């Protein structure tokens, strides 16, 4: 949904 | 997909989280045995060392493998259950392992600048666990009840869905609380504290080692847990640095700083105390 | 029966009734009109020895486990040297608390000695 | 004048208690379990007793408490404060109505349980180092002050004086006979007395150093005790002299409680190793061990059914074997 | 004084072979050995 | 049914026990030892069978113990003291024929099994008399090794030289062999050994903590 190149870094 | 990296890119991160994690575990786990296998340390004194011990394996065995693997590829693996729970336990983890470290430097504090009054007691000691527990796993709630899942060409992600806001107020706010009482508040307890007792303390070999292993755990902490703090409250400054390639090697970079800080406490007690080398010994 | 008695200058103090070799030695004496005073004593293997400052350079002790009897050497006798003279065994067997005290077990009648 | 008695007991020695047992099979190897463990005492316990029922017992530690225990349930029936903490001995009376402690007040306490002081019977010139019920009427004791004696609680005046011990009284114990007792002192030396003659009727020597326990063998024709020497010595009455010893060149620490069996197989010692010791009374040979404690045992019992042993310690904690 | 009186009594005893005192013993405790629980 | 009744008292027993502990874990416990020549007795008139003196500083309660009942012989009731947070000591400095005897008791002290592990707050009282003496015997006659003594007060060295030595004969024996000696010189209308004792317990007991926690 964001975009298809976003990373998503989680904790 | 620009996030498929190399082979050996890989090889070469993978190695340097494998010692990581390796030596953190064993070495938590090792003296968590220690410390209840034995009636002669099995005492009040060492509940939050145990705690603590307890709480840095968990974080290492699970919030560290599970981060990398992610970020090797950027692509989950689990499915919506598993991205349900690991937003919710290995961070708990990660603040129960704070506060005890927290709470481990108050009961020192206590016992050398007033060794004259009694020390707490073993009640006020477990509900004093209890309640860090509970207090963990509240503020790491909410960073798991909304975790889904989605699917894209090539690529399915566990991410945040955060409920939609024109200002993004709702997310900001709790970034910055999570800053607040994970970074400073510890930070200027456990400065004060050990501050005061190497005044007084400083064989007087022995007391100035003890405050030399003093500043080396205050100044790793501070040092390690900075970059952390700064990768998490960035993209609320400048979110397009978030679809570059220099991104995934800035966040394994800062990762790893971060979590090699559970490696420290066993060397420590190590290198202080005769008891925990003799124990070593005989585990090996 | 645990048994000391002293004679006799040379001062000599036989013993019996336990194993002479495991157990620290002692002498007291007691001088007219006054309690009874610590005077020397000898480790068990007579490794160590100690004096009281009025006496040090004046007096000798020794022991021989080997037949189970303790001396005293004494020489340049000064009049205030006149009293009797106890030989005296410390309580325990591999440790000396009440080797003064007016009534003790492990201790000989004395014997006198008069300048 | 003494070469003619010892010349006398030689006489007697016709074949030593060891040629004798020689041909007696062996008792074997013993090994006995925890059952239970009973907490709450501040400080270290200094002593017990058990009840005549086998199922009660009494303990006195030196924070200043007394405490009575249910040994099937380990519930606590009793909890009596006392006025000065440095008790020393405390015992239980046959009959259960009443319960007794003393230290170094120079003063023997005694509670009704049917709780508050009933008596107190005071005289002593030195600390209590024991005390035993002969009924609810009389009582005796023993000092520091190298005395003992034999008490009226209703009167509560003294009785009966034993004199003769030239160093402070240690431990006593009565015979089953309820007509002797006997005592050791710091002076190597152990004492028989006739309770209704109040004389000394016979004086037995052979230890070393201090005696600090003593007990009567089932039979009553003979007893045992321990000294810091590091040994236990048994003696007969008959015979007025020393049968056998049990000492072992491994252990180099004095002894603080003896004990016997139902039966008087087995006689049971309390060191100050932080264990105690098995030995067969009739073989002399060590045949088991306890271990469990973490400071120097300080009291032993074996109750009167024969069915379990309790044991003190400067641990704070009393634990029952079987 | 006191000390030569106790003696005087201490000598008189009627004293027993050894053995008897000896052979007392393992006749009790062969015969109660059959109701020791230990 | 019965059962019910017991679990009940032990619960009620239990909770007193509990209350009891935690007013006996504030509480320290000293002894106080010493011959009759010593004033000790002056020690606690400054801050008021077995005697007993309570005395109050900073919050702190204090109980200390004066037994002063018992025979001459003392190698078995001393070891009920084995668990005292500290010993006091108290000797005549001005009466050199007794000097020995201190020495020896506090020497017995020192090395016993049960002891090993409590420290000792030493008072050399009397040091008016002191000085007043050596103003004027000779010290010497007593302690030939004197004569070749040199110090490491007011209007002479000769008697800082003389209380130093004394206080060196006692840390002489006091260091060959966990433990530790706290000396103290005194008066008899000194109004601080209050504050004397409750510095050094503290010291005391922080030494004890840097290890019970582990921190060697």
């Amino acid at each position: 949904r964001p975009k298809p190149q976003q990373f998503f870094g989680l904790m | 997909n620009q996030f498929v990296q190399p082979a050996w890119q890989i090889v070469l991160w993978a190695a340097a989280y494998t010692v990581i994690v390796v030596t953190s575990v064993v070495g938590n786990v090792v003296v968590m045995w220690i410390i209840l296998a034995h009636k002669r340390m099995r005492t009040v004194t060492n509940y939050f060392l145990v705690n603590l011990a307890f709480a840095e394996a968990s974080m290492a065995a699970f919030n560290t493998v599970v981060n990398f693997t992610y970020a090797v590829h950027n692509e989950w693996y689990y499915g919506l259950f598993y991205c349900k729970f690991h937003n919710f336990f290995p961070i708990a983890a990660v603040f129960a392992s704070i506060y005890s470290m927290t709470a481990v430097a108050f009961d020192r504090y206590m016992a050398i600048i007033h060794p004259l009054q009694p020390r707490l007691s073993a009640t006020a000691t477990k509900v004093v666990i209890c309640v860090i527990w509970v207090l963990a796993l509240l503020l790491a709630f909410p960073q798991g009840y909304y975790s889904t899942t989605e699917t894209m060409p090539s690529r399915v992600v566990c991410m945040i869905e955060w409920p939609e806001h024109p200002n993004k107020i709702y997310e900001k706010v709790y970034h910055i609380c999570v800053t607040v009482l994970i970074y400073f508040l510890p930070l200027l307890v456990i400065g004060y504290a050990y501050t005061v007792v190497g005044i007084t303390l400083w064989q007087v070999s022995a007391k100035r080692k003890v405050v030399k292993m003093m500043i080396v755990v205050v100044c790793t902490f501070a040092i390690c847990w900075l970059p952390f703090h700064i990768f998490f409250l960035l993209p609320y400054i400048n979110p397009d640095l978030y679809l570059k390639k220099f991104i995934q090697q800035v966040y394994l970079a800062i990762m790893w700083l971060a979590m090699s800080s559970t490696m420290y406490n066993p060397i420590i007690y190590c290198c202080l105390n005769d008891r925990f080398r003799l124990g070593f010994k005989h585990a090996f | 029966q645990v048994q000391l008695q002293e004679s006799g200058l040379r001062l000599s103090c036989a013993a019996s009734g336990f194993t002479f070799s495991n157990y620290k030695m002692n002498w007291v004496r007691q001088a007219p009109g006054k309690g009874l005073e610590w005077v020397s004593d000898i480790s068990q293997s007579g490794a160590s020895i100690s004096y009281t400052g009025s006496v040090k350079g004046r007096f000798t002790i020794s022991r021989d486990n080997a037949k189970n009897t303790l001396y005293l050497q004494m020489n340049s006798l000064k009049p205030e040297d006149t009293a009797v003279y106890y030989c005296a065994r410390c309580p325990a067997p591999f440790t000396c608390f009440d080797v003064t005290s007016t009534t003790y077990a492990y201790r000989g009648q004395g014997t006198q000695v008069t300048v | 004048l003494k070469n003619q008695i010892r010349d006398a007991r030689k006489a007697c020695a016709d074949a030593t208690l060891s040629q004798i047992t020689n041909n007696i099979d062996p008792v074997g190897r013993i090994q006995m379990r925890t059952r239970r463990t009973l907490r709450g005492h501040l400080a270290k316990i200094y002593a017990m007793h058990w009840g005549t029922d086998s199922r009660l017992l009494v303990s006195a530690s030196q924070d200043g408490k007394l405490i009575i225990w249910d040994s099937y349930t380990t519930n606590k029936v009793h909890a009596i404060p006392l006025r000065s903490s440095w008790v020393m001995t405390c015992a239980y009376a046959p009959s259960g109505n009443y319960v007794a402690c003393g230290g170094l007040d120079n003063i023997c306490s005694i509670y009704n349980l049917k709780v508050r002081v009933s008596r107190e019977l005071a005289g002593h010139t030195g600390y209590l180092s024991c005390c035993r019920f002969l009924d609810d009427n009389q009582i005796v004791t023993s000092s520091g002050d190298t005395t003992c004696a034999l008490w009226d609680i209703e009167t509560g005046q003294q009785t009966t004086t034993f004199t003769g011990h030239t160093g402070d009284v240690m431990s006593l114990s009565l015979a089953p006979d309820t007509r002797l007792f006997v005592s050791g002192a710091c002076d190597a030396s152990a004492k028989l007395w006739d309770v209704r003659e109040g004389m000394c009727r016979q004086t037995f020597t052979g230890h070393e150093s201090d005696i600090n326990a003593i007990c009567f063998f089932p039979n009553g024709n003979a007893f045992a005790t321990g000294s810091d020497d590091a040994t236990c010595r048994l003696f007969d009455l008959r015979a007025d002299q020393e049968l056998m010893t049990y000492s072992h060149d491994n252990i180099i620490c004095g002894i603080t409680s003896v004990s016997f069996s139902k039966s008087g197989r087995l006689l049971l010692a309390g060191y100050d190793d932080f264990n105690c010791n098995v030995w067969d009374a009739l073989k002399a040979d060590r045949a088991g061990v306890l271990a469990g404690h973490d400071n120097r045992v300080s009291c032993l019992g074996v109750t009167d059914d024969g069915m379990a042993v309790a044991t003190g310690s400067w641990d704070s904690f009393l634990k029952i074997w079987n | 004084r006191k000390l030569v009186e106790q003696l005087k009594m201490e000598a008189n005893i009627d004293r027993i072979k050894v053995s008897k005192a000896a052979a007392d013993l393992m006749a009790y405790c062969e015969a109660h050995a059959k109701e020791d629980p230990l | 049914n019965e059962e019910k009744a017991q679990r009940e008292a032990n619960k009620k027993i239990e909770k007193q026990l509990q209350k009891d502990k935690q007013v006996y874990r504030a509480t320290h416990r000293l002894l106080l030892l010493g011959a009759d020549n010593s004033g000790k007795s002056t020690i606690v008139k400054q801050m008021r069978g077995i005697f007993e003196t309570k005395f109050q500083v900073d919050k702190v309660n204090f109980h200390m113990f004066d037994v002063g009942g018992q025979r001459d012989e003392r190698r078995k009731w001393i070891q009920c003291f084995n668990d005292v947070t500290a010993i006091i000591f108290v000797v005549d400095s001005s009466d050199y024929n007794r000097l020995q005897e201190a020495l020896n008791l506090f020497k017995s002290i020192w090395n016993n099994r049960w002891l090993r592990t409590i420290s000792v707050i030493l008072f050399l009282n009397k040091q008016d008399l002191l000085a007043e003496k050596v103003l004027a015997s000779k010290i010497e006659d007593y302690f030939p090794e004197f004569a070749r003594y040199t110090t490491p007060p007011g209007e002479d060295p000769r008697v800082t030289r003389a209380k130093y030595f004394i206080r060196d004969e006692f840390l002489r024996i006091s260091t060959a062999s966990r433990h530790y000696c706290y000396p103290h010189f005194t008066c008899a209308v000194d109004t601080e050994n209050a504050r004397r004792i409750f510095n050094d317990c503290r010291d005391i007991i922080q030494r004890m903590h840097l290890r019970q926690y582990e921190l060697l």
